[PDB]
């Protein structure tokens, strides 16, 4: 088995900005090496071929050097546009097969920005269900890393939350997240005040949104 | 020059999988076409490739469940993968490459993909609104969504105003629970001042159970 490792495996700089993207093989595989770019929900673009060629209506700024175990890929000058994920993918074996390596994310670096800590109290039609969710969103900040907890009546959680963010958004270049505590209603029941606590880079002290249970 | 896939994607185990692409409009000499899969949050895999000539290499790990075929009468390339488990489950593209021009140039074209989904069972999302309040307004705009809450199996896609809401709108990653199911949220923020007049409704649709649900989305006060 011929393993293609990808490195660095994240990365975050601006538009202007010169990034070069290393991929190492195993063992050599003289210059069978190609380079994909692939966006979120879009299908992957081959982007160099044979270690060094320009696929068709690559743009200039793209290239690619290396022979045998160690290759890199080169954008000159990023465009907005260059921001995803870069695969390498490597040839061996006859018959012929394939291999991807693991993938190098390249981000925008923006502005820090703080969230917005918003809050949502379980919903009428769910109380009636026999569960209650309560739903912490944090709306358009940077960087990615955020951190959130979870206080009922002054005591706080674990294992019954879950976190979800989105990927950078194409516009503003910030991330959101949404944090979701479950409950049974019996337990839901048992407490007043739920509290969602937030940490993030952009932040000087904790902020918490409340609400207490059927005031709303 | 544009590649289409056609195929079903909802499958049971055991069944066969079959998919279609067609590439329309240069000439072309010689060719290869390739199929690639990615199961969602993970990586590429290839699958095999086929020339003009109909000579195809396969990926081992596959072979003896793969086929790959071409009808060169209208730049046509199909897949067939049979005895299909939930490992099978992906994104397929096929991958349409020739070489053109005097320096012989390889230009590369990719299917926009097809979800293929095997799964035994099925279970609806409840959909449940996160009305807009003061705890969730910020200087005229105010956030609200829609809790979709433990569907089987991913994926479910969340609209607002049946598409007529689109700026703005932050559709989750499903998490997987440790439970076995699916939940995600989606969120928008609006004008406050909308909020009296302007309607707003998510369209959760889960095709893997063929639902599709529509719900109103009303503002509270604390």
């Amino acid at each position: 088995e011929i393993v293609l490792t990808q490195s660095p495996a994240t990365l975050s700089l601006s538009p202007g900005e010169r990034a070069t993207l290393s991929c190492r093989a195993s063992q050599s595989v003289s210059s069978y090496l190609a380079w994909y770019q692939q966006k979120p929900g879009q299908a992957p673009r081959l982007l160099i071929y044979d270690a060094s060629n320009r696929a068709t209506g690559i743009p200039a700024r793209f290239s690619g050097s290396g022979s045998g175990t160690d290759f890199t890929l080169t954008i000159s000058s990023l465009e907005p546009e260059d921001f995803a994920v870069y695969y390498c993918q490597q040839r061996s074996n006859w018959p012929p097969t394939y291999t991807f390596g693991q993938g190098t994310k390249l981000e925008i670096k923006r502005t820090v920005a703080a969230p917005s800590v918003f809050i949502f109290p379980p919903s009428d039609e769910q109380l009636k269900s026999g569960t209650a969710s309560v739903v912490c969103l944090l709306n358009n900040f940077y960087p990615r890393e955020a951190k959130v907890q979870w206080k009922v009546d002054n005591a706080l959680q674990s294992g019954n939350s879950q976190e979800s963010v989105t990927e950078q958004d194409s516009k503003d270049s910030t991330y959101s997240l949404s944090s979701t505590l479950t409950l049974s209603k019996a337990d839901y029941e048992k407490h007043k005040v739920y509290a969602c606590e937030v940490t993030h880079q952009g932040l000087s002290s904790p902020v918490t949104k409340s609400f207490n249970r059927g005031e709303c | 020059v544009q590649v289409q896939q056609w195929g079903a994607g909802l499958l049971k185990p055991s069944e066969t999988l079959s998919l279609t692409c067609a590439v329309y409009g240069g000439s072309f000499s010689g060719y290869y076409w390739s199929w690639i899969r990615q199961p969602p949050g993970k990586g590429l895999e290839w699958i095999g490739e086929i020339n003009h000539r109909g000579s195809t290499n396969y990926n081992p790990s596959l072979k003896s469940r793969v086929s790959i075929s071409v009808d060169t009468s209208k730049n046509q390339v199909s897949l067939k993968l049979s005895s299909v488990t939930a490992t099978d489950t992906a994104v397929y593209y096929c991958a349409f490459a020739y070489l053109w021009g005097s320096y012989r140039r390889r230009a590369d074209y990719w299917g926009q993909g097809t979800l293929v989904t095997v799964v035994s069972r099925r279970l609806p999302p409840s959909v449940f609104p996160l009305a807009p309040s003061s705890k969730s307004t910020s200087g005229g705009t105010a956030a609200l969504g829609c809790l979709v809450k433990d569907y089987f199996p991913e994926p479910v896609t969340v609209s607002w105003n049946s598409g007529a809401l689109t700026s703005g709108v932050h559709t989750f990653p499903a998490v997987l629970q440790s439970s076995g199911l699916y939940s995600l949220s989606s969120v928008v923020t609006v004008p406050s001042s909308s909020l009296g007049t302007q309607t707003y409704i998510c369209n959760v649709n889960h095709k893997p159970s063929n639902t599709k649900v529509d719900k109103r989305v009303e503002p509270k006060s604390c």
